[PDB]
């Protein structure tokens, strides 16, 4: 059933948004994003990407749909397939 | 004789770190939230492996046997509440402010406030340690005994039975 | 361990015979009496107790007839590995240990070279009968049997 | 004290302050005052063989007219026990794991002296690593000197039994005493020449 | 007659060394031939 994906992927994007949002993105500021040289698109030219990344919501960009959606489709085929 | 950092004012600070893993400050307050946590999620369970056993159920592993083979009788139903819930506490226990609100968060986790005292807190806690160090061998015991899948109470009837039975060993 | 011990095995049996009768094949040219006589006999003897031993001690033999050493630390077959190889790194320690004593005893004054090239300097005053206790260089571990020069 | 050789000489580091000394040591292991701090307990809690060897020794000739009728001390090890062998062990090594490591502190720091679960008493009191006044010597017997040096020498001794004993009974295949008195039956032909 | 002996002291040192461990090791085979094993 088409149940148990919506259900998986829609208890991942709850929790990407609500209980692991923060956690994710402290990871991600002590991180990225690449070095040479330093910083990369200095040459390279490419390089962000900030409106597909913007997001006039109080918080979640869309690639995080995307990004944590997959995840949760994954588990959910992964559950579907494997009870057969 | 006494590593320099263990003082010996530490709940349940005896002295002993032969490797020196907490030689290192801030991992040393790391790995003592840690102790509780693994001494609190043990304590709980230990009474929580024995008591089933003494009403009557072949153990704590065919405890778990159910699952292989209401209310939400399914280990997926089963599986997806423990986990998302087990998630949503956690990783909000994380504070990481005051050593996770000093190791000891208190206010509505101390309903009957223990806490407010001041030396019977610090008495308080090295009396968790100890029992949790003791719950944390326990179920090593109680590993390592079941790794022969038979039970942690009918074990010790066993002994009791006769203090003939040897173990050997390896040994 | 496909192998059945050379007791119950008929090819090292077979083995056994087939070469003291190529020996004793050669005897019928000598007349017995003479001398390549007794040493081809003498040479079937020891041929009949190598085999004969064999079979005493264990030894599995493959499929070819010849026996196959274990050496995996098993119990029932230790003397055809482990007991001989302690007793070598005995002796290896030994002369290792002798002979380390020996260059360090050199080293202080004189010139230390002469003394390699020649030595007579026999065993020193006496450091040969030292190897008969090398083991307890572990305790000369704990302490300076090595230089702190590079790296520890 | 004397010395082992006439010539050859005792070694600086045997002065005779130790007891038992006698400038005995060919090889040099003992030559690092710290190898010998060690070498020191070594030998006194190897020496006190006296114990055991006296241990397979008498109750074997305990056991010469019928007065005792228990096994040979190279047959003992079954079924002496009302709660079989493998029980023994664990008891044995559990324990004396403990008295071994306090033990072991004395050699480095003494020390452990002091009684520990006890409420509210007493502790050893003493000084010297290898020999700890206190019940161990409830008599109160005096720590001389050359009982220092007796303690030693006897041991030393039965050490040397012990490994007669093991030996002689390969080849002797029977009793260390049974050994004892298969010689007996008029020497001068009952020999380890024999085998 | 300090002399010999150095003499004997160089390399030939290792010659008698060897011959005698030659010596020892062959007799050994002799009363010991045909050794697979350390059986005691
Ligand atoms: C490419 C991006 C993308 C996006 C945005 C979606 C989005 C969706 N898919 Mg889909 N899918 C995709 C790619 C994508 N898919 C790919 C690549 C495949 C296969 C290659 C599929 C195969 C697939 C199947 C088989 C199904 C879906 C379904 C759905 C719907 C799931 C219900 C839901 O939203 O949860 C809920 C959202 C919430 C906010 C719920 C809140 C959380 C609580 C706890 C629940 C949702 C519209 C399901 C559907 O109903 O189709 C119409 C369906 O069964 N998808
Ligand atoms: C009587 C007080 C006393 C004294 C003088 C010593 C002395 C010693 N101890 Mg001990 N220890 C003691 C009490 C004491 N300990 C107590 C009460 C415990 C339980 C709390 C321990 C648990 C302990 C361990 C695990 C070890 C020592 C070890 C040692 C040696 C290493 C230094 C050390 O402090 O530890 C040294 C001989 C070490 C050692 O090397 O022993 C010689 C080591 O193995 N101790
Ligand atoms: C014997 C085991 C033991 C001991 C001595 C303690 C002791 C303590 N706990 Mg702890 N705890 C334990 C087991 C234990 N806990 C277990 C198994 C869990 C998991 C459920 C927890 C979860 C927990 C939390 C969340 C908190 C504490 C806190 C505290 C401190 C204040 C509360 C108190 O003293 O009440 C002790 C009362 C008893 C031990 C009564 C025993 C039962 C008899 C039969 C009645 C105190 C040091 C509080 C703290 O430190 O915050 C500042 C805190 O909020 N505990
Ligand atoms: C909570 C501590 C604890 C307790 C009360 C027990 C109790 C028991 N064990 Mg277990 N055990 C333990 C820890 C413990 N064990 C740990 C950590 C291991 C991993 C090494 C084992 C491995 C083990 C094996 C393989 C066996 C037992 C067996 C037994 C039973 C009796 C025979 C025996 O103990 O042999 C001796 C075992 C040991 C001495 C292991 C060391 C355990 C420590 C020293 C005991 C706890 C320390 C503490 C100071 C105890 C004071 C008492 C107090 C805690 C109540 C008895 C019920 C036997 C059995 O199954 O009988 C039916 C069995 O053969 N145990
Ligand atoms: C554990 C046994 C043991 C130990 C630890 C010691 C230790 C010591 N002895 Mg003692 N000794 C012993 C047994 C022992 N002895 C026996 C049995 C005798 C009778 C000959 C003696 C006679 C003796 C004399 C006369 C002197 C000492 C002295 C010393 C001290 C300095 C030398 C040394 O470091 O010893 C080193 C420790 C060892 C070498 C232990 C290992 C020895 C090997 C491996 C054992 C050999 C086994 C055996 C030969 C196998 C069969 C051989 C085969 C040919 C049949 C030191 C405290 C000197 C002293 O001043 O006392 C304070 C002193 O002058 N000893
Ligand atoms: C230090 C090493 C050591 C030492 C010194 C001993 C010493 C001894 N062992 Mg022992 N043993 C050892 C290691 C050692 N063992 C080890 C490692 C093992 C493996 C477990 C054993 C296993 C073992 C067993 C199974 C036994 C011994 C026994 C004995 C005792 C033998 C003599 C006897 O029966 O009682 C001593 C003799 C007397 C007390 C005689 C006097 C009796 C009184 C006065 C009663 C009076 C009766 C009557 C009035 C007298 C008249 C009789 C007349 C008709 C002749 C003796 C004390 C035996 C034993 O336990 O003894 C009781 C025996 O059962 N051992
Ligand atoms: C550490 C001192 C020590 C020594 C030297 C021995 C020596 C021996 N033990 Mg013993 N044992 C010991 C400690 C020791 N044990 C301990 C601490 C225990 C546990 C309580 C045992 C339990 C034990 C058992 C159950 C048996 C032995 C047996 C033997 C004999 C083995 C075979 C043999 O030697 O044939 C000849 C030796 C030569 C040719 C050399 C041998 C005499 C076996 C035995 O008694 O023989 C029937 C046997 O069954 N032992
Ligand atoms: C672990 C180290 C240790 C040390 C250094 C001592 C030392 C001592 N003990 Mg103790 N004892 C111990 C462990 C120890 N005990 C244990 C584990 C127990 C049982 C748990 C006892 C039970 C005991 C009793 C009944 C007595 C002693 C007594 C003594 C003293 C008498 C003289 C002597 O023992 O020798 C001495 C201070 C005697 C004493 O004076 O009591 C304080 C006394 O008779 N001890
Ligand atoms: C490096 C690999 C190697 C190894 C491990 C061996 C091992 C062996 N060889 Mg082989 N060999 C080798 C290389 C090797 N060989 C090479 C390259 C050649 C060509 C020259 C030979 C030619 C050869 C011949 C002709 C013979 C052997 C034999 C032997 C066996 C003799 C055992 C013995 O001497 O009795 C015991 C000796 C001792 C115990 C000496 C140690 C005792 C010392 C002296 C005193 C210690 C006191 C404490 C032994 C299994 C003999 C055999 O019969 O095979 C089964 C034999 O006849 N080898
Ligand atoms: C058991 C066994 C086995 C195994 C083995 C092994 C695996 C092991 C090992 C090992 C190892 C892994 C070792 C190591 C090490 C190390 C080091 C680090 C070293 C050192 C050293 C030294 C320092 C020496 C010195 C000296 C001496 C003392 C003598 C002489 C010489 C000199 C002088 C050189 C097999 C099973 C095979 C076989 C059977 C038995
Ligand atoms: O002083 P001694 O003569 O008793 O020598 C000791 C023996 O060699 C054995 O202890």
């Amino acid at each position: 059933p088409s149940l148990v994906i919506s259900l998986s992927t829609g208890l991942s994007l709850f929790l990407g948004r609500f209980v692991f949002f923060n956690f994710q993105r402290e990871n991600v500021a002590k991180q990225v994003p690449e070095q040479n040289g330093k910083g990369t698109h200095f040459d390279a030219g490419d390089e962000r990407a900030k409106e597909y990344a913007g997001l006039l919501k109080s918080a979640a960009a869309i690639v995080d749909v995307l990004a944590w959606g997959s995840i949760g489709h994954i588990v959910a085929y992964y559950l579907a397939l494997t009870t057969s | 004789p006494r590593p320099s950092y263990l003082d010996g004012s530490a709940p349940g600070d005896f002295g002993f770190d032969p490797l020196r893993l907490g030689e290192v400050p801030e991992n040393l307050e790391r790995f003592k939230e840690s102790e509780l946590i693994h001494c609190r999620w043990a304590m709980l369970a230990v009474p929580g492996i024995l008591v089933p056993e003494a009403l009557g159920l072949g153990n704590w592993v065919k405890a778990q046997e159910w699952a292989a083979l209401v209310p939400w009788g399914t280990l997926p139903t089963i599986l997806v509440i423990e986990f998302l819930s087990i998630a949503f506490v956690e990783h909000q226990r994380s504070m990481e402010k005051d050593p996770e609100k000093k190791k000891y968060p208190g206010g509505a986790f101390d309903p009957l406030g223990y806490s407010k005292d001041p030396k019977k807190f610090h008495e308080y806690k090295i009396k968790e340690v100890k029992n949790g160090r003791l719950a944390l061998l326990a179920f090593v015991g109680i590993c390592v005994q079941q790794s022969a899948y038979p039970g942690t109470g009918p074990l010790e009837n066993l002994a009791t039975h006769l203090a003939d039975p040897w173990h050997n060993n390896i040994g | 361990s496909g192998l059945t011990p050379c007791k119950e095995s008929k090819q090292f049996a077979k083995r056994e015979k087939q070469s003291i009768k190529k020996l004793e094949s050669s005897l019928k040219i000598y007349a017995a009496d003479s001398a390549p006589a007794l040493a081809i006999n003498a040479t079937i003897e020891k041929t009949k107790r190598r085999f004969d031993n064999y079979a005493k001690q264990g030894l599995l033999c493959g499929a070819d007839g010849l026996p196959h050493l274990i050496v995996s630390g098993d119990q029932r077959h230790w003397g055809e590995f482990i007991t001989p190889g302690i007793l070598f790194l005995y002796i290896a320690g030994w002369i290792g240990w002798v002979g380390r004593s020996y260059l360090i005893a050199i080293r202080d004054e004189k010139k230390p070279t002469q003394k390699e090239i020649i030595i007579d300097v026999p065993l020193a005053s006496r450091l040969v009968f030292r190897g008969f206790s090398w083991p307890i260089a572990a305790y000369r571990e704990l302490l300076n049997g090595e230089l702190v020069a590079k790296d520890v | 004290k004397g010395e082992w050789l006439p010539g050859l000489a005792s070694p600086g580091y045997l002065t005779g302050s130790l007891p038992g000394d006698n400038g005995f040591d060919p090889l040099g292991l003992a030559e690092d005052p710290e190898n010998l701090r060690w070498f020191v307990q070594a030998e006194l809690v190897n020496g006190r063989a006296m114990l055991g060897v006296a241990g397979m020794l008498l109750p074997e000739v305990f056991t010469s007219i019928g007065i005792i009728n228990v096994p040979k001390w190279y047959d003992a090890g079954k079924e002496e026990y009302f709660a079989s062998s493998s029980t023994l062990f664990v008891i044995e090594f559990i324990l004396f794991h403990y008295v071994e490591i306090r033990r072991w502190q004395d050699i480095k720091n003494p020390g452990s002296v002091n009684q520990d679960p006890i409420f509210k008493q007493y502790s050893l009191p003493a000084g010297e690593v290898g020999y700890p006044g206190g019940i161990f010597n409830p008599l109160n017997f005096a720590p001389t000197l050359e009982a220092k040096e007796k303690e030693i020498a006897n041991g030393r001794l039965a050490m040397l039994a012990f490994l007669g004993f093991i030996i002689q009974h390969n080849v002797t295949g029977k009793g260390p005493f049974d050994n004892l008195l298969q010689h007996i039956s008029d020497p001068w032909h009952n020999t380890i020449v024999q085998t | 007659r300090d002399l010999k002996t150095y003499l004997s002291v160089a390399p030939v040192a290792s010659t008698l060394w060897f011959a005698a461990l030659a010596g020892l090791l062959i007799e050994i085979n002799r009363l010991f031939p045909d050794a697979l094993t350390f059986p005691f």
